């Protein structure tokens, strides 16, 4: 199981 | 040795080459980037081709010539944290002075009130993101083709001290000879040595970047490992429903392969997806050439990638002008545009 979308970036993990 | 002796002349001219045209293309992009033009109501607003952090790229039309372009809204009060902003003011003046085959153009950039604004050629294909989630899982011929692009573009940005942080097949468009056009410069960074920024896309970061660790441009050949892998398997390496579980994978130094890789292709993915820096290829004293001189790019003729000649795996359907028949459908919003003008300091360099 894992993300199947489109994924967002994150500008401040 | 595993070349011959024409074979071995013919590659060491080909690495001078590389070295002359790589100056050529500092010396270019210098100018511009010391010395970096449109208004919205230029421009009719057709479409939402994809939707992110702070706003939309929208195909729009030129009203005077005609001309369909992408256009990257931003709204300035939804990019309020600090490397939010700094980021904004990068992908501006990056994409503004870059200029490659495989990199989206920009022609216009303008702010009013409420928004940023970026005007790029528009590229009517798709992204790489959608013809694979379709279609499943690309050949290895398929891939290499993809990749190798992404190899010389990797080249060409890190010779200007440039890292690009953020690849993945949604930032991949295909233009209408079936070539990538990479979009969306908002992570990319001049960086002459570290920086500490922890940003990017959670399966495609690399262990030092979630580590808290100054990294430099060897995340983005971890990013391209991730991509190859992703591409050839149809999902990433390090696969998970919430981002702290694909941050477990990423550090743990462990990745298995699909039976159908080829040895040639597991290899190389394992030295890219190389948690230690001191054996990471791209990062090693042969820089990018221990990945161009692989055995699986042995059939990528480089330079007739760089310029066109080979035939791609396959041409989107086109049907005119301002098709958008490649992308999804997302949400309509309307662009406001407030009467009082909006964080004019944070963005005066926009
Ligand atoms: O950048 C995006 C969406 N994000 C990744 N879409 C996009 C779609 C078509 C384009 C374009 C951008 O730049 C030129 O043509």
């Amino acid at each position: 199981a894992g993300r199947t979308g489109r994924r967002q970036a994150i500008h401040d993990i | 040795g595993h070349m011959g002796n024409a074979a071995a002349a013919k590659k060491g001219s080909e690495q001078e080459s590389v070295k002359e045209f790589l100056a050529k293309a500092k010396e270019e992009f210098l100018k511009k980037w010391e010395s970096p033009t449109a208004q919205l109501d230029h421009f009719d607003r057709i479409k939402t081709l994809g939707t992110g952090s702070f706003g939309r790229v929208m195909l729009v039309k030129h009203k005077e010539t005609g001309n369909h372009y992408a256009m990257k809204i931003l709204d300035k009060q939804k990019v309020v944290k600090l490397k939010q902003i700094e980021h904004t003011l990068n992908e501006k003046r990056i994409l503004q002075a870059v200029n490659f085959p495989f990199l989206v153009k920009l022609e216009f950039s303008f702010k009013d009130n409420s928004n940023l604004y970026m005007v790029m050629e528009y590229v009517p294909g798709g992204e790489m993101f959608s013809h694979l989630r379709r279609i499943g899982r690309f050949s290895e011929p398929h891939a290499r083709f993809y990749a190798a692009q992404i190899v010389l573009t990797f080249e060409y940005l890190h010779s200007l001290d440039l890292i690009y942080r953020d690849l993945k097949p949604e930032n991949l468009l295909i233009d209408q000879q079936g070539y990538i056009q990479v979009t969306d410069f908002g992570f990319a960074k001049r960086v002459k040595g570290r920086t500490w920024t922890l940003c990017g896309t959670p399966e495609y970061l690399a262990p030092e970047i979630i580590l808290s660790k100054g990294y430099n441009k060897a995340v983005d050949w971890w990013a391209l490992g991730v991509l190859i892998y992703e591409m050839a398997a149809g999902y990433p390496p390090f696969f998970a429903d919430q981002p702290i579980q694909i941050y477990e994978k990423i550090v743990s130094g462990k990745v298995r392969f699909p039976s159908h890789f080829s040895s040639d292709l597991k290899d190389l993915l394992r030295n890219l997806l190389q948690v230690d820096l001191t054996k990471r290829f791209g990062n090693l004293k042969n820089g990018v050439n221990d990945i161009k001189n692989h055995k699986w790019f042995a059939t990528t003729d480089w330079i007739a990638i760089y310029q066109r000649k080979v035939e791609a795996p396959f041409i989107p359907k086109f049907k005119g002008p301002g098709d958008t028949s490649n992308f999804d459908d997302y949400e309509e919003e309307e662009i406001r545009v407030s009467i009082n003008e909006k964080c004019g300091k944070e963005f005066t360099e926009f």
